[PDB]
RNA sequence: CGACUCUUAGCGGUGGAUCACUCGGCUCGUGCGUCGAUGAAGAACGCAGCUAGCUGCGAGAAUUAAUGUGAAUUGCAGGACACAUUGAUCAUCGACACUUCGAACGCACUUGCGGCCCCGGGUUCCUCCCGGGGCUACGCCUGUCUGAGCGUCGCU
RNA sequence: CCCCGCGGACGCUACGCCGCGACGAGUAGGAGGGCCGCUGCGGUGAGCCUUGAAGCCUAGGGCGCGGGCCCGGGUGGAGCCGCCGCAGGUGCAGAUCUUGGUGGUAGUAGCAAAUAUUCAAACGAGAACUUUGAAGGCCGAAGUGGAGAAGGGUUCCAUGU
RNA sequence: CGACCUGGGUAUAGGGGCGAAAGACUAAUCGAACCAUCUAGUAGCUGGUUCCCUCCGAAGUUUCCCUCAGGAUAGCUGGC
RNA sequence: CGGCGACGUCGGCUACCCACCCGACCCGUCUUGAAACACGGACCAAGGAGUCUAACACGUGCGCGAGUCGGGGGCUCGCACGAAAGCCGCCGUGGCGCAAUGAAGGUGAAGGCCGGCGCGCUCGCCGGCCGAGGUGGGAUCCCGAGGCCUCUCCAGUCCGCCGAGGGCGCACCACCGGCCCGUCUCGCCCGCCGCGCCGGGGAGGUGGAGCACGAGCGCACGUGUUAGGACCCGAAAGAUGG
RNA sequence: CGCGACCUCAGAUCAGACGUGGCGACCCGCUGAAUUUAAGCAUAUUAGUCAGCGGAGGAGAAGAAACUAACCAGGAUUCCCUCAGUAACGGCGAGUGAACAGGGAAGAGCCCAGCGCCGAAUCCCCGCCCCGCGGCGGGGCGCGGGACAUGUGGCGUACGGAAGACCCGCUCCCCGGCGCCGCUCGUGGGGGGCCCAAGUCCUUCUGAUCGAGGCCCAGCCCGUGGACGGUGUGAGGCCGGUAGCGGCCCCCGGCGCGCCGGGCCCGGGUCUUCCCGGAGUCGGGUUGCUUGGGAAUGCAGCCCAAAGCGGGUGGUAAACUCCAUCUAAGGCUAAAUACCGGCACGAGACCGAUAGUCAACAAGUACCGUAAGGGAAAGUUGAAAAGAACUUUGAAGAGAGAGUUCAAGAGGGCGUGAAACCGUUAAGAGGUAAACGGGUGGGGUCCGCGCAGUCCGCCCGGAGGAUUCAACCCGGCGGCGGG
């Protein structure tokens, strides 16, 4: 708020023994204004309690550790079909989920060719959800500027830009992502992880370059491996399945002891 | 009032604060503006280098940093000299010069002229006038070889 | 989408430039699409609306397939008065009811000088435009 | 049986909360970064066919010219406007114009009064009256002209 | 070595479900939970909506210990909500609180300083109050008279409402 | 009939004026005018401090303090 | 097991009005004590008060880990989003941590077992090992006599469970030693391109926010304290210029 | 005993110029508090801040060492990170508090006086002639004035410089135009003007729709355009726009070549001989302020008052000594940096008419005060005025009819239209003021598709239908297992 709200009116408090509250009130006469209330939160143009300032530290640094096991989790959600049909993206006609098409289509150049590729890739249903999803925004966003909303489609993540942004780019929903500056906020547009994503080959293919094999550090970060599981196996059913865990327990007790009536 | 364990804190707060805040939302603003200066320089002289003129070899003063060396302000009068270039001269072929700076020891001295001699050879230095080569460089070598250099010209290296 | 910075998106600003357009301006504001005959005899859409240019209302209450020359174009209220789009009030006198131009079709246009050459001009833009894009 | 009073509900008032709207703000960022004696900022008074305010303008006064545009402006009226021996409106704005105070400048002001030079009229050149035009502030630099000094000297 | 039957409830959002035992005061104060509530942002609901959004009203039907919520009817006329996260100028009975509105008081106090009015007529829808006439009174020339300064600024004068 | 009453014009301006003196008067303000700002001045003092349920649950005592309407300190409390 | 069931009745403890019995003083607040003859409150609507920044402390979550952190800069068509994100590594400069102690000059954290030698002179020249000592507790883990089995016994095949005792002992705690810096007391040696008013060493007390096989760094959240208008409203005053 | 020259002064409405005042967010020079904190308060703090005065510019100021250091040295200024809440200051209390080195943004250097040499080589003005105008310059002439030896210009400035020799290298400067490029540049350099895709298709909802369903060929059409706004609803295709290294037209500006008109004059190296510097200033004393600067950091007043192998600094006063480092008392200078005023833009997890600026509106307005100054309230008919013709009562306000509209139960302070409060109607009640908790009862309004009251699994019986039930054959698809 404007640092001078409220506060350009010269107003006094009355004193005390004018049978009025001890607020400030404004001075002089001939004018509503004159003896009301000044300066207070509670006052009717006064200033507001503890007035909103720019330096509120708007921003937080993420460690850059942190920021890339970010987008490893983002790209593992990515390639399993639970986690993507749960963020709801149509993925049932898709022929694999991680969904990689040929290098030509970088060099698109009409918006046709684009929906034809995603027709064809079985992605175009997904964008029929965001065409379904656009509607009017509720609340003031209409007054702000933020008037339309709708809901994310597929990202399609590319290595060289030969025209495939502007061949893209008019199918909403869609956002066109370089695989060398992947960014959470679009790889996990809510923070909820499963995103559909769409890879041109190029991408796929320096995609392990980028991030890195377990066994080779990454060749285009310079310090970073991926990160390590703290349980190699999660699959708790067979775990529990086991022959070697089944030998060690004792019987269940599965009788249920309710209370007696004491006679 | 104090409250069982802490440190003493001493704020400096208590000189009306609020009136002198920088804050730094045209941080990424300047970093764009600077950034479009330095494109447009490079441009501007458009086969020299972008960086700017050679600085030379230069030890850090005290007795924490000698063990390290930096680029310095300009070549000394005592190098120019022993290195066969005019002080005038140097300047117009983008050799930084610093009238003010002595050398103390030979070593220094002499590694900085090594690296004017060096800049001499790597130079390709255009005819005044393009279609007259009066003594400035061959134009097979000065058609193709002439690109502009980006980052320090010969990085100082420890 | 918008990419030119120096073109606002802003719903206020927008509204803002509509409603305080200069007059010259609003002529361009209140255009009109050309019939598909018109559209199909030169090479244009659109056009902006004319004192004496017959036109055919497609939407609201007095829409039909009569034609009726516009006798004003009341740019100020953004409206423009034809033949028969009128109604009767309390007293019985007949009084024109403003509709939008971009609610009418123009099927013949009053023709001059002017209306010729900026028919040309955007035809000629139009044709750059399709041999760019062939 | 009515009145009266209380409670509740329907309707009607009083009031303007709520909600929805927003040509307004606030905040951040960018690019420029330009006043004035050739008279600024500010003020006053005027100016429209009907007009008080706001807005615009200056006795050429809700505007002239020029250029772009291309048929309106509009609340009413009026009359334009072959749109080519050129054009409504609007925009732009480089030509022209720009009342009185104001640093404010002939002197002075809560009023008023000069002086000088030209021009026209009554005069019917001589200087009175009227009108028009141009000058007439302070400080200061360079130069110019006119000077002052029992200042320092030269010659007689 | 199950087989004339080929068959056999529910469960286990594991942050879930089940069992058993004891216990339950509370200011100042602390903590937890909130599928309590408000506003906005990122996701999501192939969400809702002119065949009717928000808001408001309601002797209507209910749910929850509660904060509150859902549904019916009316009015209204254009936008709104659920879930997962995020962010606050986020919840009022008080502050001789701020602004706005409204009561009782109350058809009450009151419209009581300087002697005083009355008759007839006219105009007019309408007359205690206006106008004319008649009468009775007052100011009583240090005036309730006739003119100015300051101040006001059109109040001056006609015509009309 | 007088140290008389009074108009207008002038002069004196705030820690200053003016006072036949009452701390009187100085634009309904005077034992220090009014206006704006420093200024959201400071307050150990008064008033207020906005949803629900569940669980736990006090102190007015010790020592030191220009300390006695306040603090620090130990105690008592809750949470992890 | 019985009765009753459509224009009159059936059920609906909630919800509207009314009646009766019992109970019931007006809230807020300061206070030992409020219904108070204590203060504020006529009524209704809307607004209205622990906030943000910085700095600490502890707790919690995350990443990396003797390291950690790019926050300032730079590179990537300059820009819908994007003022975002991504990257740098001879951009890690630097910060914090990894070393303490003394006013400072300065100094600065490894010991134990087994041998021959001086005199195994409370001990100096070596050797060999091992690599932060020991005592008492100590979760967990290891061994384990002896038992628990089938239709039965003379005789071994493979492992499951209980198990008195015994062992290695995490973290942590108490204690005893040891080491580093300061400072006292005592005392005898050693070193040399500077033989010195030089330098080094030992034993015994004692001062340290120390060592003794690191735990930190960054980010986020909560709470508490503090400087700021600082939860909100409130002086009498003081100053500057008019 | 006048005329001249100079010096120092004066006047002029002399010829031609220049300053003043405003804005003031940022910047430079001064001046400069108190509230406040210290739980009192005087030093301290607030704070070199508010207020006051002066002066600028698009930036300003600063700035090319009388520097930092003590090292194996760095090298103008300014800004960022860090140093660092540190060294230090402080009733050593509260509190205050830099710098160097290091890493970056940017980077750029220079000019006089003096000492010298060169016949004042120099400058201004006025005339006349030519080329020009776009901010008034070039060239030429003047027995034309003036300035200036009480010092103009050229060389030259601490990094040394000059002059002579000897040797070596000819190497090529800056201005204003004629025609034309690369068309200037992340693909126009800038300003302005006009233009450039695709549904108003079929059926329907509505007052109106931009709503809903559909549109065979893999799907209505365009999409480098699905930002936004308008339009009677909520629109990629109705309109303006939006995208585009899209188009056309006009104007402006610095970039190379041949030529044009003028200026345009020798550079380096070695040796020799010469020449070298800023004074009521430094420095010292004392006083006052200021700083982290502490036996005195800086500034200023007064007094004293320099030197030249000197002077300054070397963070503890002084003497001696060595060393290091710079060269004061003259001047200019871009960039990085600042910007709550101005011109023009863009945006927002902000506010949404008691909010957000005081001001969404004829707001610094109305109004108040003598003045300085103080300073509001106040948005919404409807898609369209279609803003209620006409009849009727009344003097009119105001009504009853009628009419417009989807709606006036939208009627000019007119979207919705809460509560308090009030009127009327309906029901109920009423001598312990109302109101309240618990428990019932009565009445009333509504609810229950209430009104002969649930379904469904198997079996039995009866009365009827129909493919076909099992098992085999063919084919397809899955689950499991396979040395
Ligand atoms: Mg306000
Ligand atoms: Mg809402
Ligand atoms: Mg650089
Ligand atoms: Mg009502
Ligand atoms: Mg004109
Ligand atoms: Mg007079
Ligand atoms: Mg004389
Ligand atoms: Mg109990
Ligand atoms: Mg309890
Ligand atoms: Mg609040
Ligand atoms: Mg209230
Ligand atoms: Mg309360
Ligand atoms: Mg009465
Ligand atoms: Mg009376
Ligand atoms: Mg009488
Ligand atoms: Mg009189
Ligand atoms: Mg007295
Ligand atoms: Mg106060
Ligand atoms: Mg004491
Ligand atoms: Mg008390
Ligand atoms: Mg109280
Ligand atoms: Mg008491
Ligand atoms: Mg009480
Ligand atoms: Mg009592
Ligand atoms: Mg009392
Ligand atoms: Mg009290
Ligand atoms: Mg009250
Ligand atoms: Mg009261
Ligand atoms: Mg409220
Ligand atoms: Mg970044
Ligand atoms: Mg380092
Ligand atoms: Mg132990
Ligand atoms: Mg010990
Ligand atoms: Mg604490
Ligand atoms: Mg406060
Ligand atoms: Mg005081
Ligand atoms: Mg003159
Ligand atoms: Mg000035
Ligand atoms: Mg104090
Ligand atoms: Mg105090
Ligand atoms: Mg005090
Ligand atoms: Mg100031
Ligand atoms: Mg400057
Ligand atoms: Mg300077
Ligand atoms: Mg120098
Ligand atoms: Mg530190
Ligand atoms: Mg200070
Ligand atoms: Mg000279
Ligand atoms: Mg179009
Ligand atoms: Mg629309
Ligand atoms: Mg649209
Ligand atoms: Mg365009
Ligand atoms: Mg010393
Ligand atoms: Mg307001
Ligand atoms: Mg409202
Ligand atoms: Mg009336
Ligand atoms: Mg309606
Ligand atoms: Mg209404
Ligand atoms: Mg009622």
């Amino acid at each position: 708020v404007s640092e001078l709200a409220g506060h350009q009116t010269s107003a006094e408090s009355w004193g005390t023994g004018r049978a009025v509250a001890r607020i400030p009130r404004v001075r002089g006469g001939g004018t509503h204004r004159s003896g009301q209330g000044a300066f207070g939160n509670m006052c009717r143009g006064g200033r507001m309690f503890a007035p909103t300032k720019t330096w509120r530290r708007w921003h937080r640094r993420v460690n850059t550790t942190q920021k890339r096991y970010a987008i490893c989790s983002a790209l593992a959600a990515s390639a399993l079909p639970a986690l993507v049909m749960s963020k709801g993206h149509r993925i049932e006609e898709v022929p694999e989920l991680p969904l990689v098409v040929e290098d030509k289509v970088e060099g698109y150049k009409k918006t046709k060719e684009a929906v034809l590729l995603l027709k064809k890739l079985k992605a175009w249903n997904d964008i029929k959800k965001v065409y379904a999803s656009q509607r009017m925004r509720a609340g003031k966003g209409k007054m702000r500027n933020r008037r339309r909303i709708q809901r994310r489609g597929p990202c399609i993540i590319y290595n060289e830009d030969n025209g495939i942004i502007k061949a893209f780019r008019n199918i909403p929903g869609i956002t066109l992502l370089n695989v060398s500056k992947l960014n959470i906020l679009k790889l996990a547009p809510g923070g909820h992880v499963g995103r559909f994503c769409i890879w041109t080959e190029s991408a796929f293919r320096k995609l392990d370059e980028l991030y890195g094999t377990w066994r080779k550090a990454a060749s285009l970060k310079s310090n970073y491996n991926l990160p390590m599981h703290k349980m190699i196996n999660t699959d708790l059913s067979r775990i529990l399945k086991s022959p070697e865990i089944q030998r060690a327990l004792r019987a269940p007790r599965k009788k249920i002891h309710r209370r007696v009536l004491k006679k | 009032a104090p409250s069982r364990n802490g440190m003493v804190l001493k704020p400096h707060f208590h000189k009306d604060w609020q009136r002198r805040v920088a804050t730094w939302f045209n941080q990424p603003a300047r970093k764009i503006r600077r950034r479009k200066a330095r494109q447009a320089k490079a441009r501007r002289i458009a086969p020299r280098p972008a960086s700017g003129p050679i600085r030379p070899i230069v030890r850090c003063p005290t007795v924490r940093y000698h063990t390290k060396v930096r680029a310095g302000r300009g070549f000394s009068l005592e190098e120019l000299r022993v290195a066969g270039i005019h002080k005038k001269v140097a300047r117009t072929i983008g050799i930084s010069v610093d009238p003010r700076r002595r050398n103390k020891s030979t070593e220094s001295l002499q590694a900085n002229v090594q690296r004017l001699k060096e800049y001499r050879s790597k130079l390709i230095l255009f005819p005044r006038k393009p279609s007259a080569p009066k003594k400035g460089d061959s134009s097979a070598e000065e058609l193709k070889l002439a690109t502009q250099l980006t980052g320090p010209v010969m990085p100082v290296r420890n | 989408m918008k990419f030119n910075p120096f073109v606002t998106s802003d719903r206020s600003k927008n509204r803002k430039r509509h409603f305080n357009a200069p007059s010259h301006i609003r002529r361009k504001i209140m255009s009109s699409p050309l019939s598909k005959e018109l559209r199909q005899k030169y090479n244009v859409r659109s056009m902006p609306i004319r004192k004496d240019d017959e036109v055919q209302v497609v939407r609201g209450h007095y829409k039909g397939q009569q034609i009726g020359k516009v006798v004003q174009v009341y740019r100020k209220k953004y409206v423009i008065y034809i033949e028969r789009v009128q109604r009767e009030k309390a007293n019985g006198t007949t009084v024109h009811v403003g509709i939008h131009p971009s609610k009418v079709v123009i099927t013949r246009l009053k023709l001059d000088k002017d209306r010729k050459k900026i028919l040309e001009r955007k035809a000629k833009s139009r044709q750059v435009g399709k041999e760019k894009g062939k």
